[PDB]
């Protein structure tokens, strides 16, 4: 019952920079330590193993770290394809138990951008099926962090609404978040203005993008 | 050179059994180790079990235990993983991987627990929905204006969005899709372009779902 | 103590079936498979294989000299006849509380930290003139061998030789002058058996037995490989331990006697192999002189 | 005297059982009194026999006191009779190889004459008896011979080969086509 924990859970570093991360465990794992590299749509990739040995075909900027149970690993410089997300393995104990790390994310540090905030409201068609959906767009901001809340009639709304982020822009390096807001016909029709709120770093005051229905 | 290549995506009733294969090649088959490791969408890596090939023997997860079974073909060079009583929380990506022990025939076998080499992953997904195809809807549009494509009500994964037929690349954003509490996925997908280009130039949006075999192309105006 | 001529016998004894269980127990409790693969059938031809898998610590192994003794109402007796064949009589008889030391040394085709014979090298079988019985031989002098990690084990060529000739002169002594002792490779069979096997450092190491055993009448490095997948002497099966362990792992033993099997027949000429693979033997070898009878 | 015949090609085996189940010494040997194979302790050995590559034994079944003799790719020269010696007892048995292959090609044509012949061990007089898909029945001591092919003699012959009131079963293939056109 060897838990692996990893730490921190998501480190921002500019590139060109060097990079740490950590990975404890609840008891001594002694030698055995795998450390793994995966990107998103893509299977995980050997970095290092017995924490002090790097793997074949791996950059010799990585370097592992670290005896029982706290591991390190170390990138000196990070390259546009160093940016992924990194694991944590315990082959250690027999008859053959083994746990892996949650994972810790990379990101691209870069200035603060403020997000460009636009509404789109349910159209004709999708009304005509019964279903009404209002998106919100949050378009090119860092960081990652960002607070969406519906307001219909100035109403909180919590629980009818879904959200998803866009991975790391590889160009501006940015993100994008996209918020849809699901209701039925017949409780879309019962209101009138439908707001959307945005809480972020780059905003000196929260930016509110609404609309009246009909 | 090592050549991993798994089974194709499976989708599976709650209560019925999945087995998906894993084809080795490249290297000695019973020179190597297999391990199963399971990844849930959002979450991270699981190990499900691992495999000796040269001594036929099988380790699993303590969860796991006595649902799944991991099993090698040596003639065909195939791994094997048997799971059954499957339940909605089973649905993951399931990744099949392998290491070098050494000569297993000359009796040199360094027990490695770590990953080497990895598949390229089978999507299994465990529900009870029906695959159907996404009704796609259109997003009606400063110096710059933005529009889209709303992906809704889909199973199961995954869909491919375009613009232009491909033709529209810069300044396209496709969301991850998230799961509905219907059991159907959705996603949005959106583009920003010119706020002068609108009324001139048409913008039609790409959906393509495989499983249910459906293309959508919409057309998105300004009105 | 008491003088009496009595039959003693090597080849039936108690003792080597008491201590090659109490040895089966020691490897037991001691080394630990990591997985153990065992045949289980109920003679319907189809065989279904158990397998065990258990923890698999490593742990230092070195063999101790074990003395053995008889409980109240029982009591060991001890031949002190030189050059004694192992069967019949014997007139000096001395009866012992204790048997000498006797390290538990497994191994094939070689024995390790055992006893030398005093005045001279002697073969015992059971029927020479059977070919499938196997031939212990009991050497004067030791020979030093040395053997470290990454298998390789570097020993005396000369004293190997000159060893090889008495045992030949033994051979020439009893299968006749006429014949013409000349020493072969295994003929094949389990690769335990075929090359030289033993435990040091808790690892099993097997080398290569080829350079020692080819010879004629008319600095030797032996390759060694660490196998973690092995026969079990125990019993019919295979297991499998845990990788060999970092750092040196070197052992020097005393080699005090060969098992060596001997070809069918004509014409004119003995061969002679490395045998072993049976450790009733082994213990058979420092056992040939004691037996055990009820006051 | 227990005799055993098998077939050229094929795989047989010596059966040796002990008076009670155990894993204990055997050796497997010839009439030469040479080393075919045995074994040591937990540990499979072979002799130096002219078989030494084709011949193997079953070590699960030691435990259960059997001690089988296992000889694949059979040679014409293999038969001999074998010596199975265990807890002091010898149980010896006869090993008889035999074959049968057809002078001409299976692929033949209606009237042609189909001759076969059996190979056999030195000192053996074994009675060969064919028949044809068709249900004929032919005897022969070696050599047997069918001077005139039916098309419906096309298909898997069958021969038994009956020696020291033992006997094999062989099937062979033959094609009977014919000449129209
Ligand atoms: C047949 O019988 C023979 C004779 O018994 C058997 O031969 C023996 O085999 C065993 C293994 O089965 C070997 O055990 C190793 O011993 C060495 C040390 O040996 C040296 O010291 C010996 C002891 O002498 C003492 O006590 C007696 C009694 O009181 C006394 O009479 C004597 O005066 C003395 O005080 C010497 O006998 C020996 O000399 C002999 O051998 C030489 C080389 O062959 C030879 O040249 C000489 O002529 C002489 O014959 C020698 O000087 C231990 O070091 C070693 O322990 C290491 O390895 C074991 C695993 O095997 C491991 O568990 C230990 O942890 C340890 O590993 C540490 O040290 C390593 C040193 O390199 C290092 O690499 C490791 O990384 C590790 O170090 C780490 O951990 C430590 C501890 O935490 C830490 O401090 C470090 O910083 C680091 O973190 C073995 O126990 C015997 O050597 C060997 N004996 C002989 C006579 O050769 C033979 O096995 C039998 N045959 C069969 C078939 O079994
Ligand atoms: C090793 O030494 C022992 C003891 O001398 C030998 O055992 C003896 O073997 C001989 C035959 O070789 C036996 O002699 C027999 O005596 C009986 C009369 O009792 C006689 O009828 C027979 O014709 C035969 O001559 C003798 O009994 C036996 N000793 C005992 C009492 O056990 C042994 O042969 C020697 N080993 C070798 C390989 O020479
Ligand atoms: C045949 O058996 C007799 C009877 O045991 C053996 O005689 C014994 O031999 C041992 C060793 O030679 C003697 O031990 C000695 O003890 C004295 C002290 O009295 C000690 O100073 C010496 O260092 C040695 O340890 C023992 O006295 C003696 N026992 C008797 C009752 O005679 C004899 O050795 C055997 N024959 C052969 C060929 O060895
Ligand atoms: C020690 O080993 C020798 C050699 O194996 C044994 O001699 C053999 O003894 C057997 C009988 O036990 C002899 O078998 C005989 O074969 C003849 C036919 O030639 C048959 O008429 C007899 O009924 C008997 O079965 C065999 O000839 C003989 N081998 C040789 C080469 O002489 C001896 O038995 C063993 N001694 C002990 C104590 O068992
Ligand atoms: C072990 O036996 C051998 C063989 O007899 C002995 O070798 C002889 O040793 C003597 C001197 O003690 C020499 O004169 C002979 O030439 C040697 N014989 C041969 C042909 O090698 C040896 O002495 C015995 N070992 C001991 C220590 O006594
Ligand atoms: C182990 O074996 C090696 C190889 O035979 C030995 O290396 C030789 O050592 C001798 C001196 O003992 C030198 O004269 C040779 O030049 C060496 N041979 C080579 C090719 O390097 C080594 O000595 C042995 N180790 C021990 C401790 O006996
Ligand atoms: C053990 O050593 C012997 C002797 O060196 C090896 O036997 C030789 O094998 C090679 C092929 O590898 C042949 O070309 C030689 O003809 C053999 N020599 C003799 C004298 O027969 C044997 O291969 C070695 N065993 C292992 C497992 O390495
Ligand atoms: C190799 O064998 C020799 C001879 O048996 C051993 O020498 C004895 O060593 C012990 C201590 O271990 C001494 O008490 C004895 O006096 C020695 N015997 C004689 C007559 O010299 C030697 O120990 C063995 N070597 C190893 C490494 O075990
Ligand atoms: C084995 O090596 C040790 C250590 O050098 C040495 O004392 C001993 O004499 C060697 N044995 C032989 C026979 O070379």
């Amino acid at each position: 019952d060897i838990v692996m924990t990893q730490s921190p859970a998501t480190l921002s570093v500019s590139p060109g920079e060097r990079a740490t991360l950590s990975c404890r465990a609840s008891e001594s794992v002694s030698s055995d330590l795998a450390w793994y590299q995966q990107k998103p749509g893509q299977a995980p990739r050997l970095l290092i193993y017995g924490a002090s040995t790097r793997a074949t075909g791996v950059p010799a900027r990585f370097s592992g770290s670290g005896s029982g149970a706290e591991f390190t690993l170390t990138i000196s410089s990070l390259q546009s394809e160093d940016f992924a997300v990194y694991y944590c393995q315990q082959y250690n104990n027999w008859p053959p138990r083994y746990t892996f790390g949650q994972g810790t994310r990379l990101e691209i540090k870069r200035t603060v951008a403020a997000p460009s905030v636009f509404i789109f409201p349910p159209s004709d068609e999708q009304l005509k099926s019964g279903t009404a959906s209002v998106v919100c767009l949050l378009n090119n901001f860092y960081p990652r962090e960002a607070k969406v809340q519906w307001k219909v009639d100035n109403a909180l709304q919590s629980g009818n609404s879904q959200e998803s982020v866009t991975e790391q822009d590889s160009k501006d390096s940015t993100y994008s978040l996209s918020s849809t807001l699901t209701l039925s016909k017949a409780d879309y029709e019962k209101h009138k203005v439908y707001a959307c709120e945005v809480t972020h770093q780059g905003l000196s005051s929260p930016v509110t993008k609404s609309f009246n229905r009909g | 050179e090592v050549q991993l290549v798994e089974s194709g995506a499976e989708v599976k009733k709650p209560g019925s059994s999945v087995k998906v294969s894993c084809k080795a090649s490249g290297d000695t088959f019973i020179r190597y180790s297999f391990t199963w490791v399971r990844q849930a969408p959002g979450q991270g890596l699981e190990w499900m079990g691992r495999i000796i090939t040269i001594l036929d023997v099988a380790h699993y997860a303590p969860h796991l235990q006595g649902r799944v079974t991991i099993t090698a073909d040596k003639s065909t060079s195939t791994v094997y993983l048997e799971l059954r009583n499957l339940r909605s929380d089973d649905t993951a990506v399931y990744f099949c991987a392998g290491v070098y022990e050494g000569e297993a025939d000359e009796g040199e076998y360094d027990n490695n627990g770590f990953l080497k080499h990895w598949g390229q992953g089978t999507l299994v997904t465990v529900s009870s929905a029906s695959t159907k195809g996404p009704s796609v809807f259109p997003l009606a549009p400063g110096g710059t204006a933005a529009l889209g494509c709303l992906v809704k009500d889909y199973f199961p994964e995954p869909v491919t969005v375009s613009w232009n037929s491909g033709a529209l690349t810069s300044g396209v954003h496709t969301f991850p899709a998230v799961l509905q509490s219907s059991g159907l996925y959705s996603l949005s997908s959106v583009v920003t372009v010119p706020s002068s280009s609108l009324g001139t130039q048409t913008y039609i949006c790409n959906v393509n779902h495989k499983p249910s075999n459906t293309k959508v192309d919409k057309k998105v105006e300004p009105k | 103590l008491e003088n009496v001529t009595e039959n003693f016998n090597m080849w039936k004894n108690n003792m080597v079936e008491q201590m090659h269980e109490d040895i089966i127990s020691l490897w037991d409790q001691s080394l630990k498979p990591c997985v153990k693969l065992t045949p289980l059938c109920v003679g319907a031809g189809s065989c279904n294989t158990s397998v065990i898998t258990q923890a698999c610590p490593k742990v230092s192994f070195e063999p101790i000299p074990i003395h053995y003794c008889a409980p109240a109402g029982f009591a060991i007796l001890k031949c002190n006849d030189k050059k004694f064949n192992g069967t019949g009589p014997c007139t000096n008889v001395s009866t012992v509380q204790c048997t000498h030391g006797i390290r538990p040394v497994v191994s094939t085709q070689l024995l390790l930290n055992g006893s030398l014979a005093e005045e001279e090298i002697v073969i015992r079988s059971e029927n020479f003139t059977n070919n499938a019985k196997t031939i212990i031989v009991q050497l004067n002098e030791s020979v030093v061998i040395n053997c470290t990690g990454a298998g390789h084990c570097n020993l005396s060529k000369t004293q190997w030789e000159n060893t090889l000739e008495q045992i030949a002169i033994k051979l020439k002594e009893q299968f006749g002058n006429n014949k013409t002792i000349i020493f072969n490779p295994s003929s094949g069979g389990d690769p335990e058996i075929v090359t030289h096997s033993f435990n040091c450092g808790g690892e099993f190491f097997y080398c290569n037995s080829t350079q020692l055993f080819t010879w004629n009448d008319t600095n030797i490095t032996l390759p060694c490989r660490i196998k973690q997948i092995i026969n079990m002497w125990q019993e019919v099966g295979k297991a499998m331990y845990a990788p060999p362990i970092r750092g040196q792992i070197r052992c020097s033993s005393n080699i005090t006697g060969l098992l060596l099997t001997r070809d069918g027949g004509t014409n004119g000429t003995e061969i002679f192999r490395p045998g072993g693979g049976d450790m009733r033997d082994n213990w058979r070898s420092e056992l040939y002189k004691y037996k055990v009878v009820k006051i | 005297k227990k005799v055993v015949l098998g077939k050229k090609g094929d795989t047989v085996e010596l059966t040796c059982t002990a008076s009670q189940k155990k894993s204990i010494q055997f050796h497997w040997k010839n009439s030469n009194q040479i080393k075919i194979l045995g074994n040591q302790g937990s540990f499979l050995t072979k002799g130096p026999s002219k078989l030494n590559d084709r011949a193997d034994s079953r070590r699960s079944l030691w435990d259960q006191g059997n001690f089988p003799l296992i000889i694949k790719n059979l040679k014409i020269e293999d038969s001999d009779t074998y010596i199975c010696e265990v807890e002091d007892q010898k149980e010896e048995v006869q090993l008889l190889v035999f074959g049968l292959t057809a002078n001409s090609d299976t692929h033949l044509l209606q009237g042609q004459s189909l001759t076969l012949t059996l190979e056999s061990p030195p000192g053996s007089s074994p009675s060969v008896q064919c028949r044809s898909p068709r249900g004929k029945n032919i005897q022969g001591g070696k050599t047997l011979s069918v001077s005139q092919l039916e098309l419906q003699d096309s298909g898997t012959w069958t021969c038994t080969v009956l020696q020291n009131q033992k006997k094999v079963e062989f099937k062979i293939d033959i094609v009977v086509l014919a000449f129209q056109k």
